[PDB]
């Protein structure tokens, strides 16, 4: 049950993880999650706004 | 109660509670009894007309000796705490004569019922802890 | 195992049991239902409060004694201050409802007596002055959950202003017809040797799809002692009669501010 | 996944006007440099790895300092120094708290680590054998100790850790234990509804999260009996949220805290230093 | 023909129009909805009052003047005495609701000023005594439709019993954060030269599927003058701000007798 | 394996009476 | 002889076990056993009782 994953690159490439404990709470940090959707905060508008168009028409 | 004792080894509980009542008067005694569960946040019921606005059952005394009232799981939190706690208060269980107990002559005019409690199959507990029901001198 | 005597009724968060029933009546053979599009009238989307209001409400109990002449209630009047049903009723111009009526009266195998339990559409009753006709005050016509009682005497008032109540004369059913014929209305009998409850399921009944509940009662509920209560060890004994009623398939139209009827 | 690369663009003369908008809509400005200048192509290989929530919170932070002692106690006050109890919270300190409070709700497992230190109280009272510590987690409802050697420390069901002085800092993981579907960092409400004409006191009741939160108690003792030399100890408690999710961002705390709530202090509500002029580079 | 400035909103028997809007905000990009079986908690069949309660209620108007520091309300508190919504709220232990918030403020092409309109989840505010922490009375926390006002000064009480209200200090948003950062919350701006209304559609937001409405406000509504009202012919002029809010996808559990909160 | 889920149910008017029992049986 | 099994889920999935000792008494905790039969205590009756039926007929 060894997991082999890419390392974060350094100055100049994989690493291995085995979980030793029966509870997921014991696990090391979650893997990098690059998900994002800024628009739910930066543009939470009902009607689509096209940048190149007038905001108010 | 057995349920209470088990709950005091845990911090959190969830699910429905079953209250079963056994009437132990004579066979000649009749009656109708209202059993109610009122979820919290309002005036605690002290009259039948308030109690009957909550979850309730009208129990007709007869050949089937026992009646089960449920306190269904109705809670804001997903678990309640196994301590006295305003935030996870559970509400109010009450009981009133719906009609009255009636007996003929030569029959006891006072009698008893027994109340039982148990957990339903939707019930579970979490977070093992020591109980406050046992101790020793040191 | 299953029996005509043992029944459970659940509506909303409320359940009734009985172990000495006598079947149940469905008035005119018709279960209540919602109002179909092909029979609808007001066009606003109706409120259908469902479990908040369609549930058993238990009225104040009354005492049956050897001298009792009977009791009456009107519907939806009797439930006008019952929880969310009452609120929905008064916040809307229009409402319709069916009902499960459950009348409860237990005694012992040594008591005797029989109650006729009747559900009467448009239960119009006589007034108590002969100086006027149809002269009844709104307040006296709509007593709420306390209902009213029948009498075995008719004593109309000396002055018109004092007789603005029903002349609820028992043997004329308070309305000029013989009480022995009340069985043409949906009914059961609570005969103490046989049963301790009556159950009547009522559809909405009216000449309209929907109407003003605060103006108009669709049903009367009448309980008449057909055979007087008797109990040999104490002829002055009293046993309770308890009335529990659930609205069913309630539907309301014409929302606005709340109706607050006159109280005097 | 990388941050945004910049495309090669020149100029425009157009009815397309990305430089103008209307923030009344609730939308932030959206325009980027290519919309308002001539840009070269720049490939952006840089990533937002270190600003993910896991990265932002991926540190053990000190949340409190507890004290316990071991000596021959002859008064009630000195007997109470032989053990300590602490209501578990992140509000004794400010740094982790402020980071968490960028968010309204969170869900995470916890790594707890402890740093335990000692010193001699005096030098004319001989020495002291190496001490073992017990750190017992007492969930709400479990009996709390009234003495360092009472029955509660037998800990049949409560989790305890026994730590030997000089060994590696002890450490354990705690699951997400909230009774709701997330932890609330803010709760705009009360624990109960006060009702019309009730006799219950309404003059000394509290408001917010403090009225509903209870994560139990940490109880700490030295397991050893007393030496002639009095030893005083500090236990620093560290928390690291891991496997983190958060919801509903908030402006960060701008002025000093003065307790467990959002209250502020009259002498400390002027965070900005005034500039000389609106035109000061 | 269609425009970001012209909008109609209909809920129940109520409709709003605006001809100078600026789009509309859907908080966190999520429209309100009913509670799914896979996320449910209380097990009783819920009441979903629909059109009786999910409709626009207009609060008492407030007056914007050049000296106003701002206004706040909490939700569902502001609507607790609004028609059938209020009744459903208080007859049940549990409730959830989304909202359409419509803030209205018109002036003229010669007036100027800008209001920030913010919807804040868990809008916890500071108390007004430094002898205690988190020391606010239920009555002061829950003013209802009248809401409260911000101030530009903080004067905590000499005695703890006198400071059991919010210290609604404008530039700290009444809670120890800088008001300039309130834009991280769902918001619009009413800038008089551009628009005369703000519209925010809010889903239910909480760490639970459903909660006690009488104990817990899910949202704060904050209106802050970002740029002061000014009108050259009369600098002391006042223009109304009117707040109209519709509950949406309301759902209630745990029916019993009615909650009547303390009033003093 | 989980604890018991709750099914969607409405009301009844029936000779089936699950609310009554007899605990004399030992059940 | 490595055993790979599901972890108990945490806030947000397998783990590995190898037994090092020749006696099973040395092993870590038994794996979660969700078996149950409450009816041997809650309903130990000779004749089946159908809930919807009368308990005594
Ligand atoms: C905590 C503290 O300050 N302890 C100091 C003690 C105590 O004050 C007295 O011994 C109490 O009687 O005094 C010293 O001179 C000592 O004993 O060597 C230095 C030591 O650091
Ligand atoms: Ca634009
Ligand atoms: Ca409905
Ligand atoms: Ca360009
Ligand atoms: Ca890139
Ligand atoms: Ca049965
Ligand atoms: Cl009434
Ligand atoms: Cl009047
Ligand atoms: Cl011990
Ligand atoms: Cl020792
Ligand atoms: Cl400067
Ligand atoms: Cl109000
Ligand atoms: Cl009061
Ligand atoms: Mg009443
Ligand atoms: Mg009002």
């Amino acid at each position: 049950g060894a997991q082999v994953s890419s390392q974060k690159v350094g100055a100049h490439v994989n690493y291995t993880t085995i979980n030793y404990y029966k509870d997921s709470a014991s696990n090391a940090a979650s893997k990098l999650d690059f998900s994002q959707d800024p628009s739910k905060f930066t543009e939470p508008v009902k009607d689509i706004m096209i940048k190149t168009a007038p905001a108010l028409n | 109660t057995m349920l209470g004792e088990i709950l005091n080894y845990y911090t959190h509980w969830t699910g429905s509670l079953r209250f079963t009542f056994l009437f132990c008067g004579s066979m000649m005694a009749t009656g109708k009894i209202l059993l109610s569960y009122s979820p919290p946040g309002a005036k605690p019921p002290t009259t039948r007309k308030d109690a009957m606005l909550g979850t309730h059952i009208i129990w007709d005394l007869g050949l089937q000796s026992s009646c089960t009232m449920l306190a269904p799981w109705i809670s804001n939190t997903v678990y309640r705490r196994c301590i006295k706690d305003d935030f996870t208060e559970g509400g109010y269980i009450t009981c009133f004569y719906q009609t009255r107990i009636v007996v003929p002559s030569g029959t006891p005019t006072s009698m008893f019922m027994l109340a039982f409690v148990s957990a339903c199959p939707d019930f579970s507990v979490r977070l093992l802890r020591d109980t406050n029901h046992i101790s020793q001198r040191t | 195992g299953y029996s005509d005597r043992v029944r459970q009724i659940t509506l909303g968060n409320s359940t009734i049991t009985t172990q000495e029933a006598a079947n149940a009546v469905v008035a005119y053979g018709e279960w209540p239902s919602y109002l179909d599009d092909k029979e609808a009238n007001p066009i606003d989307a109706p409120t259908e409060p469902d479990v908040s209001s369609n549930r058993f409400y238990t009225l104040d109990s009354v005492q049956w004694k050897s001298t009792s002449r009977g009791w009456w209630w009107k519907l939806p009047d009797a439930l006008k201050d019952m929880g969310m049903f009452g609120q929905n009723m008064y916040y809307h111009y229009l409402g319709r409802s069916g009902y499960t009526v459950h009348v409860q009266c237990n005694a012992s195998k040594f008591h005797q007596g029989a109650l006729g339990v009747f559900a009467i559409p448009e239960y119009v009753m006589a007034c108590n002055t002969e100086a006027k006709t149809s002269y009844v005050s709104y307040v006296n016509a709509n007593p709420g959950e306390k209902g009213g009682v029948f009498d075995n005497a008719y004593n109309p008032s000396a002055e018109a202003s004092e007789g603005r109540k029903f002349a609820a004369l028992d043997y004329l059913l308070g309305c000029g017809v013989l009480a022995g014929n009340a069985f043409v209305y949906p009914h059961q009998i609570i005969n103490l040797r046989t049963n301790n409850s009556a159950t009547l399921v009522l559809p909405y009944v009216n000449s309209l799809a929907i109407d003003c509940m605060a103006k108009h009662n669709n049903w009367g509920l009448v309980i008449l002692p057909l055979c007087k209560l008797d109990y040999a060890p104490n002829s002055s004994t009293e046993i309770p009669i308890t009335v529990t009623i659930a609205p069913m398939f309630t539907e309301f139209n014409g929302l606005r501010n709340i109706t607050v009827p006159a109280t005097q | 996944p990388t941050a945004q690369s910049t495309p090669l663009t020149s100029g425009v003369n157009s009815q397309e006007v990305p430089a103008l908008t209307a923030v009344e809509t609730g939308a932030s400005g959206q325009a980027v440099p290519s919309d308002v200048i001539e840009t070269r192509h720049v490939v952006n290989y840089k990533t937002r790895s270190e600003s993910t929530l896991e990265s932002f919170f991926g540190r053990s932070a000190c949340v409190t300092i507890l004290e316990v002692e071991n000596f021959n106690a002859t008064t009630d006050a000195d007997r109470k120094k032989q053990f300590t109890t602490w209501a578990i919270t992140y509000t004794d300190t400010v740094q982790l708290r402020r980071k968490l409070e960028f968010f309204t709700y969170s869900r995470f497992d916890l790594e707890m680590t402890f740093v335990i230190t000692e010193r001699y109280y005096a030098s004319n009272t001989g020495h002291a054998r190496n001490q073992v510590y017990q750190l017992m987690y007492i969930p709400p409802g479990a009996p709390r100790p009234t003495a360092w050697d009472d029955y509660t420390w037998q800990s049949s069901s409560n989790p305890s850790v026994f730590y030997t002085y000089g060994s590696a800092p002890p450490r354990m993981s705690i699951p997400y234990v909230g009774i709701a579907n997330a932890y609330s960092h803010f709760y705009d409400g009360f624990a109960r509804v006060p009702l019309k004409d009730e006799t219950v006191d309404s003059g000394d009741t509290y408001y917010g999260l403090v009225t509903i939160n209870d994560f139990g108690t940490l109880a700490v003792r030295v397991v050893n009996e007393y030496n002639p030399a009095r030893i005083t100890s500090k236990i620093r408690v560290y928390m690291k949220p891991k496997h983190v999710r958060c919801w509903c961002p908030r402006p960060p705390r701008a002025v000093p805290y003065r307790g467990e709530g959002v209250d502020f202090k009259q002498d400390s509500i002027t965070p900005l230093t005034a500039v000389e002029n609106i035109n000061t580079f």
